[PDB]
């Protein structure tokens, strides 16, 4: 049953094409905009923002950004094939470490700042958060991935595997999640051998990286949370809670 | 237990 030449051409056009759809910030507007920074007051005004005020500004944008990758998902071949409890699984084990990986668009290498509520800023705009070592963890990954210069299109393919990733647990159909990947796998192969970036795979993120920066938000949104039990039931978004809690 | 979820996957 597996795929021809012909359809794993295809599968490169439709995921490129489904990333495009949602990709939420276009990258020319991304790139335009890293001379706007946010200045000394401004970053004082964040400083000064209360922690739980800091936290569910933070927890407001990672959901939005969430529902793009949602939505990148539902466009993707062979995830509509997958039953429900499966894309369940996939989605609450993938979207964080989409997310992450799509991140490195925002990130200007060249004075560590990410774009953030309509400016760059750096680490230094997240201290009310309280918890400095999975911010800098965060910048340490962007900046790593900053040094690939991923392509739009390389982004995508390589989204898609961090997404179709038979190896999560609880997965009730394990097989076909198995072929979705793999020829997922050969597209980004395909890919990279056409544009002669296969290089860049030995170059990629060691494999459980993205599950410990994961595992850690989770801990610390749980330390947060045990702390103001209240902010996360009156201000988070139940998609967040739901993802999370 | 995912009704947010859900309703994104169906919308
Ligand atoms: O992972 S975070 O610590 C986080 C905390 C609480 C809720 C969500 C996310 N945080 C890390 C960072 F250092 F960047 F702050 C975080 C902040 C912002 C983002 C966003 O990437 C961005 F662009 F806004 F910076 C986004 F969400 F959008 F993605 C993601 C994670």
């Amino acid at each position: 049953p597996y795929a021809s030449l012909t359809e794993i051409e295809h599968l490169v056009q439709s995921v490129c094409k489904s990333y495009r759809e949602t990709c939420q910030l276009r990258l020319e507007d991304l790139l335009r905009q890293r001379s706007n920074i946010f200045s000394r007051e401004e970053v004082t005004g964040y400083q000064r923002k209360s922690m739980w005020e800091m936290w569910e500004r933070c927890a407001h944008h990672l959901t939005e950004a969430i529902q793009y990758v949602v939505e990148f998902a539902k466009r993707l071949s062979g995830f509509m094939e997958l039953c429900q409890n499966d894309q369940i699984v996939l989605l609450k084990a993938g979207a964080m470490e989409v997310v992450l990986v799509r991140m490195c668009r925002a990130y200007n290498a060249d004075n560590r700042t990410v774009f953030f509520e309509g400016k760059y800023g750096g680490m230094e705009l997240f201290r009310a958060l309280g918890c400095s070592e999975l911010i800098s963890s965060i910048f340490d990954f962007s900046h790593s991935l900053s040094a690939l210069h991923f392509s739009e299109d390389e982004i995508a393919l390589y989204t898609a595997l961090v997404l179709i990733n038979a190896h999560r647990p609880g997965l009730q159909e394990k097989r076909k999640v198995e072929q979705l990947q793999y020829n997922l796998e050969l597209a980004f192969h395909h890919h990279l051998c056409k544009t002669h970036r296969q290089s860049i795979l030995a170059k990629l993120p060691p494999k459980g990286k993205l599950r410990s920066l994961c595992s850690q938000h989770v801990e610390r949104l749980q330390i947060f949370q045990h702390l103001h039990p209240i902010v996360v039931q009156a201000a988070f978004p139940p998609l967040y809670k739901e993802l999370f809690s | 237990e995912f009704p947010y979820l859900l309703s994104l996957l169906g919308e």
